[PDB]
């Protein structure tokens, strides 16, 4: 009734406290969720700008959210009008609302993935293993129809059929696309997502442990030589006789 | 001697002890700070996009 | 009475170069201040910072 | 049955303030009677109890305590306070008692 | 007339005679540190908290989003959202320890710095609830809807003192707004307390490890406490830095990582670690009002300390037996956490009621019997 | 206000002490330091612990225990067809 | 004066004019196949619609109406035996019911 | 000891600044500004936050909000007013009161 299966833990990349994450498979994961998770997954809080620097160039970034149409308005006639994407506008939602994007995956509501990685406990390490951990329900379990099983996902019945399939697009990096190979690199993406910071974040905390060391000695030496005086204290009863 | 040294022309009057610390504060920074990122860039060779950055950076039309 | 009061021996505790009941204290001061002193100008330093 | 004297001197080696010197009545917590005791006590013991106690905590912010052979043994405590204590605390009965009849 | 100007300005006098020349026990040990961290951790607070406030938006349509534009947009907002929300922590961690201290040292025998004490606790309490509130998460609002909902527990004024609370007739906006109006608050009047609690202090003067008069040994706060609390605060902040730089989100729960949700409690429901403790007592008493009112005594029984202590000593300090008492009460608040962490079933909920049991009979009955029999061995 | 000066009535106690120029700031981390940190441990490690150890144990149990009963008892559908 | 002015910023605090006081809803027996339960948003706070099948009708009209801490017969709770329609709102403290 | 106003760590300052307070026997209605103006903060302060309790700062917002908190919160006109002419009277009583100051040599 109450059973699940946990995932296991992968050694990622940007595992380590002083490990960065590795912009390579960031672009691709990139990618993966451009080419084939952006069809039912909306990622409203990333931006086409969040690109530049970290895994594309400007010029890259910005004929990427020209190969959108962006609705806007209104005009002086006060009409909505189409337009191609800036650098400035967030990555396109598949569905105008939750009820409709119901409304095309069998009433399945594909969350939004920009802080998925964070809101599942797991993070890439459970994504991971329920996109590729697909397969046969086990003797006297039935699957209702239109949902598939999973045994990562609790409850065993997903709502989403396995996204993921060999070749089933192109790095134009020239990585052999296998199945993992994607998963892998989709779900080192989902992480840069919900939580660009994450790299800097650890080049401070690089600086903060050297200076946190350095100062803490400083300090404890200061403390015991102000106390010495009253460390080394020598004191006598010498009632008079 | 250079306790000595330093005693005598930094550490005694208050407020060259001052001008010691901002002086030094400043010298301080400017290394602790390549230091640090040097360690860190080494720690993740090839991850960062300053190493990616050359394959689209004006290498491409 | 106040002649039969010593003050006891705090070699335990004293530093390396004030340890000798023969020679002026006054010679290692300049370093023994120096030293503590630094520590201080750093740890201000790094706080500074 | 020396019962109660077995527990007893246990429990005082198990509280350890005579590690610090301390005897049992200088840790009496100083309210309303015991400050009033204190008052009455005579000079010397008075001077005696305070280095025991300006001792105790020079001890104790040292962190250390006494070299095992200076530690007070449960027989040797003196109950210096003890006898002013219940005095005071027998005074003040009384009064009570005689404000409510 | 007043020859330095330290001692006669009516300002000055005060930051010196209040925290320079300030008489403190010369044996305090390192459990005395937390007053100042708490201290430094409420100005903290504030100033992070402020920073944040230049960003939030109280609007159902818009907190959650403000949050997060807060963190992926402003410079350096990640850092600050960071901070301020595990300074909320180590606010308590802190909080936690400056009263075991005290617990462990009868500090409660000074009565109104005890009591305010109490009194800033709560406040505390009630401010880290309602800010955890702001970002209108999933926790964010079933909290929300749970604790506005204790209320409901007193007969009669209760299902209206709810109406107010919410500002309508279910959870919404205006609870939303005036929650960050109450958060944005509260703080300041902490900090006005927390003058209070000091005052009282200083009528007194600190207490010390082994619970005798200090008077024959005092000695004044600067240097050797300002420098001993620089030195606590820079241990204090290690951790604190460290967690929150290299593994922001160890402490707190991810639920408030999904946008509130009117219609979907989820299954995991838990409050931040903090308040565990309370939430396992609370999910103990199998009857509405009954674990309300445990709940309400978890914490208020604070106020009942002072009054519960028969030793004729201070301190634990020579008192093993009441030690031992202290240290296994530690471990069974220690579990209710535990259990507040796990789901509402076996063996779970046995534990639980016995840990509750066990936590209010240490305090009330235990304690002050061992206390009473430790007097009688002393010879007392 | 003042409280220095007030505090309590002494007599007879003498004190010496020393600069903190004059001595060492962590003196004898071997022979004394370390020794006392060893004798407080000690004293104390057998009043505290316990309940810990305690605790945790009833921890490790209740997690095990909230386990096996997951688990399934053959004996159910031993039976079945 | 003063208990007025009370009176009148106390209720400053109480529902505004803007809440609502609405309507109904329709809902569609033929979208609930037996043996599952749906939530509709509603009324503020979550709407059960459960379509029963006779394999549990029979345990909730089964039980000691008298062991009961709130004492009522699965019959005068329903109309339709197969189903069963409430408020998603624990009883307890709001939260809403798996 | 011995009464409760004087030794209290708090009602001595209650008492000790107002109602023990030395005052002197001929201080005229140009010093009453000081208590108005004391007056006026605490009247502002709390109409205040009854309207930070329907306010909500954001362009696209802050106008209706504040419409809003008229026209529909209860009592919310009232307290409207109230805060904003309270800031009026807030200055005409700080101006006397600084006046007084200057035209009685308070500034010293
Ligand atoms: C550096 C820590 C000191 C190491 C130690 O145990 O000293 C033993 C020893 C000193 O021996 P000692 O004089 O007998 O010790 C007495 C005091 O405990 C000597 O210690 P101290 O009195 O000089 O220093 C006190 C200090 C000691 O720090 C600790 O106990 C740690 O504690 C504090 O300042 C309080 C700050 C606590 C902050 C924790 C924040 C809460 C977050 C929880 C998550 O130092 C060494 O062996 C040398 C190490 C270099
Ligand atoms: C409530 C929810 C809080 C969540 C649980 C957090 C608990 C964290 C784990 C326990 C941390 C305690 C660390 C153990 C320190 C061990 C130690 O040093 O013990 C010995 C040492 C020496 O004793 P003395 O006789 O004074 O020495 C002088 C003579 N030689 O004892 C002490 O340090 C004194 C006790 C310090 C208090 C620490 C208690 C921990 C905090 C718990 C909160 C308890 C209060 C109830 C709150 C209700 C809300
Ligand atoms: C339903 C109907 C509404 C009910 C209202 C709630 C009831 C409130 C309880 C009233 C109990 C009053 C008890 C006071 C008795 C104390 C006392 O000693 O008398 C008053 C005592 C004086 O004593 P004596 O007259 O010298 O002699 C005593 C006779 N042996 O104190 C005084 O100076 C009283 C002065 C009263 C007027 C001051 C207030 C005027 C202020 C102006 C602004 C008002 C409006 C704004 C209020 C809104 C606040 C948010
Ligand atoms: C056909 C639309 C579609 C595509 C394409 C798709 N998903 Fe999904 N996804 C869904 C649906 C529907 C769900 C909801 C499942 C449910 O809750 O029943 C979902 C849910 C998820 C969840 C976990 C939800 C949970 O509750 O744990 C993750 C993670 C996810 N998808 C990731 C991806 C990734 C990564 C890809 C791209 C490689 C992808 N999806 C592509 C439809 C899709
Ligand atoms: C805003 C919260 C608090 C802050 C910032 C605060 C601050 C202080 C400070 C700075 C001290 C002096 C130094 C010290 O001894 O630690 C102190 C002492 C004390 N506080 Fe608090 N405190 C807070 C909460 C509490 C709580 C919750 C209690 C009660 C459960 C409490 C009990 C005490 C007591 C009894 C003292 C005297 C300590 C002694 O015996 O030396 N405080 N507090
Ligand atoms: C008593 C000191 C304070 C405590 C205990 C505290 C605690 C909290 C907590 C627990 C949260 C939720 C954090 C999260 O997990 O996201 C929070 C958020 C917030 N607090 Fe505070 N806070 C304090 C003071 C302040 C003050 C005075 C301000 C501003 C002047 C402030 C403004 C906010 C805002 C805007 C948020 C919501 C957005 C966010 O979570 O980043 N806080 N606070
Ligand atoms: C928040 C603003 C202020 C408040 C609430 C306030 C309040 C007070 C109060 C209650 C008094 C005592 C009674 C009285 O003599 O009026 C006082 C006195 C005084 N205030 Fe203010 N004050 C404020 C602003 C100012 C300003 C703007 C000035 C200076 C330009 C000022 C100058 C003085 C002086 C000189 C006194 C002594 C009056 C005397 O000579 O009797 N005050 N103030
Ligand atoms: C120094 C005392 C105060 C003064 C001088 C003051 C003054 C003002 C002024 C001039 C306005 C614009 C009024 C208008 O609509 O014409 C205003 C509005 C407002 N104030 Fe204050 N205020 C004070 C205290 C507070 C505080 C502390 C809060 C809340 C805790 C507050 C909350 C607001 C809000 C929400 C508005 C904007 C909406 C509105 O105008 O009704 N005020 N205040
Ligand atoms: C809040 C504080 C100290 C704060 C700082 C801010 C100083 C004012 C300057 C240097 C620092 O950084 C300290 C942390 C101390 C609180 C505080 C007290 O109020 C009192 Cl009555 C006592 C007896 C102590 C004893 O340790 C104490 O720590
Ligand atoms: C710990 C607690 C309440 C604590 C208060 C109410 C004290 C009893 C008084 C002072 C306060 O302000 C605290 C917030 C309630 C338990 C509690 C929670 O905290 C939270 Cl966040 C949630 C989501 C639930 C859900 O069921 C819960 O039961
Ligand atoms: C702010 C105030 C009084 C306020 C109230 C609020 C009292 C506390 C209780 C009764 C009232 O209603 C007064 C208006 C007085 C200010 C005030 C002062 O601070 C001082 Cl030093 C003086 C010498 C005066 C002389 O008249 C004064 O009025
Ligand atoms: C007490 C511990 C203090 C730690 C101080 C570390 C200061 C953080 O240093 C930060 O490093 C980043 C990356 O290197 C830079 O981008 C920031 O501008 C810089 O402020
Ligand atoms: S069990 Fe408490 S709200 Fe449902």
């Amino acid at each position: 009734g109450e059973l699940e299966l946990h995932p296991p833990a992968f050694p990622w990349s940007h595992g380590g406290p002083l490990s960065a994450l590795d912009h390579s498979s960031v672009r691709r994961g990139f990618q993966v969720y451009k080419q084939v998770c952006s069809a039912c997954h909306s990622m409203d809080y990333v931006a086409f700008r969040n690109l530049i620097g970290v895994t594309h160039t400007e010029a890259e970034a910005k004929a990427l959210a020209e190969e959108v149409e962006v609705q806007d308005g209104p005009d002086e006639n006060g009409e909505l009008f189409m337009r191609p994407g800036k650098i400035s506008d967030y990555f396109p939602k598949p569905y105008p609302n939750p009820e409709a994007a119901r409304a095309a995956n069998n009433g399945a509501l594909p969350p939004d993935l920009s802080y998925i990685v964070n809101a599942r406990h797991g993070g890439e390490d459970y994504v991971f293993s329920l996109l590729t951990g697909y397969c046969d329900p086990p003797a006297g379990v039935v699957v209702r129809e239109g949902l598939h099983y999973n045994p990562y996902f609790p409850g065993q019945a997903i709502g989403m059929a396995p996204p993921i399939y060999n070749e089933i697009l192109e790095y134009d990096d020239g990585t052999p696309a296998t199945m993992s190979q994607i998963a892998k690199d989709v779900c080192t993406f989902l992480r840069w997502a919900a939580e660009p910071e994450h790299d800097q974040r650890k080049r401070m905390g690089l600086k903060m442990l050297l200076i946190s060391a350095l100062l803490t000695s400083l300090l404890y030496y200061m403390k015991r030589h102000k106390w010495s005086v009253l460390k080394s204290r020598k004191m006598a009863y010498r009632p008079p006789k | 001697a250079l306790l000595r040294q330093a005693y005598s022309a930094l550490f005694r009057r208050t407020s060259t002890f001052a001008l010691t610390v901002v002086l030094g504060a400043v010298l301080f920074e400017r290394a602790f700070d390549q230091g640090a990122d040097a360690i860190f860039e080494h720690l993740n060779e090839g991850k960062l996009w300053k190493h990616i950055k050359h394959k689209y950076e004006a290498s491409e039309e | 009475v106040h002649n039969d009061v010593t003050v006891p021996d705090f070699s335990a505790y004293r530093r390396e170069d004030v340890m000798d009941a023969t020679t002026s204290s006054q010679t290692s001061s300049e370093d023994r201040k120096g030293f503590s002193y630094l520590v201080t100008a750093t740890a201000c330093v790094a706080t500074a910072y | 049955g020396r019962l109660m004297d077995r527990i007893r001197k246990w429990y005082y080696n198990a509280a350890g303030f005579n590690k610090y010197g301390l005897m049992r009545d200088d840790t009496l917590y100083e309210d309303d009677d015991v400050k009033e005791a204190l008052k009455r006590l005579p000079k010397d013991l008075y001077n005696e109890r305070m280095f025991r106690i300006k001792r105790a905590l020079d001890l104790s912010l040292k962190h250390r305590i006494l070299p095992k052979e200076q530690w007070v043994k449960y027989e040797e405590d003196k109950p210096y306070l003890e006898p002013y204590l219940k005095e005071v605390i027998r005074e003040r009965l009384e009064r009570e008692a005689w404000n409510k009849k | 007339m007043a020859p330095n100007i330290r001692k006669s300005h009516p300002l000055l006098k005060m930051i010196n005679n209040s925290l320079i020349d300030l008489p403190a026990p010369s044996n305090i040990s390192a459990w005395w540190n937390f007053g100042s961290l708490l201290a430094v951790c409420l100005m903290t607070q504030i100033l992070t908290g402020l920073l944040l406030a230049m960003h939030y938006t109280a609007d159902t349509s818009l907190a959650f989003s403000s949050v997060a534009h807060t963190c992926r947009n402003v410079q350096y907002g990640w850092l600050i959202r960071n901070l301020h929300a595990n300074g909320a922590s180590f606010f308590f961690i802190c909080i936690f320890l400056h009263i075991g201290r005290g617990l462990y040292y009868g500090s409660y025998l000074y009565k109104e710095t005890w009591n305010t004490g109490v009194i800033l606790l709560l406040t505390l309490m009630a401010t880290a609830f309602v800010g955890y509130v702001l970002p209108w998460g999933q926790m964010s609002f079933w909290g929300a809807t749970v604790i506005t909902n204790l209320f409901s527990a007193i007969p009669y004024i209760g299902h209206t003192l709810v109406e107010w609370a919410w500002g309508g007739f279910s959870v919404d906006n205006p609870t939303l707004t005036r929650f960050f109006a109450l958060h944005f608050l509260l703080p300041f009047a902490i900090a006005g307390i927390t003058i209070i609690h000091l005052t009282f202090l200083h009528e007194s003067g600190s207490n010390n490890p082994l619970g005798i008069s200090s008077d024959s040994d005092k000695i004044p706060f600067h240097p050797y406490y300002s420098f001993k609390d620089i030195l606590g605060l820079t241990l204090m902040l290690t951790p604190f830095l460290t967690l929150a730089l290299f593994s922001p989100n160890l402490l707190g729960d991810p639920e408030n990582f999904t946008p509130a949700n009117p219609l979907v409690t989820p299954p995991h429901i838990k409050p931040e670690w903090y308040f565990l403790f309370a939430y396992a007592i609370l999910r103990s008493i199998p009857n509405k009002l009954g674990g309300v009112l445990a709940l309400a005594a978890s914490v208020l029984i604070l106020f009942l300390i002072p009054f519960l202590h028969k030793s004729k000593q201070r301190t634990m300090t020579f008192r093993p037996l009441s030690q031992t008492l202290f240290w296994l009460l530690v471990a069974n608040l220690l579990i209710l956490t535990w259990i507040g962490s796990q789901p509402v079933e076996h063996p779970f909920i046995i534990i639980g009621q016995m840990a509750s049991l066990s936590y209010f009979t240490i305090l009330l009955i235990l304690f002050p019997t061992i206390g009473t029999l430790e007097n009688k061995m002393l010879n007392y | 206000g003042i409280h220095f000066g007030n505090l309590a009535r002494v007599r007879h106690i003498i004190t010496y002490s020393l600069s903190p120029f004059e001595q060492r700031a962590i003196p004898n981390i071997f022979s004394d330091a370390l020794p006392n940190v060893w004798r407080r441990f000690s004293s104390q490690v057998f009043k505290v612990a316990p309940p810990f150890l305690g605790a945790y144990l009833l921890y490790s149990w209740g997690t095990q225990e909230f386990e096996r009963l997951k688990r399934k008892n053959p004996a159910d559908y031993e039976n079945d067809q | 004066a003063a208990k007025n002015v009370v009176t009148q910023f106390i209720s400053s605090l109480s529902a505004s004019a803007d809440v609502l006081a609405l309507s109904k809803i329709e809902i569609k027996l033929s979208d609930i196949p037996e043996g599952k339960n749906v939530a509709f948003k509603w009324r503020g706070k979550p709407l059960f619609v459960r379509h029963r099948t006779q394999a549990e009708i029979n345990q909730e009209a089964e039980v000691d109406v008298s062991k009961l801490r709130d004492p009522q017969h699965d019959l005068d709770r329903v109309k339709k035996p197969e189903w069963v329609i409430l408020v998603g709102v624990c009883t307890h403290l709001g939260c809403v019911p798996i």
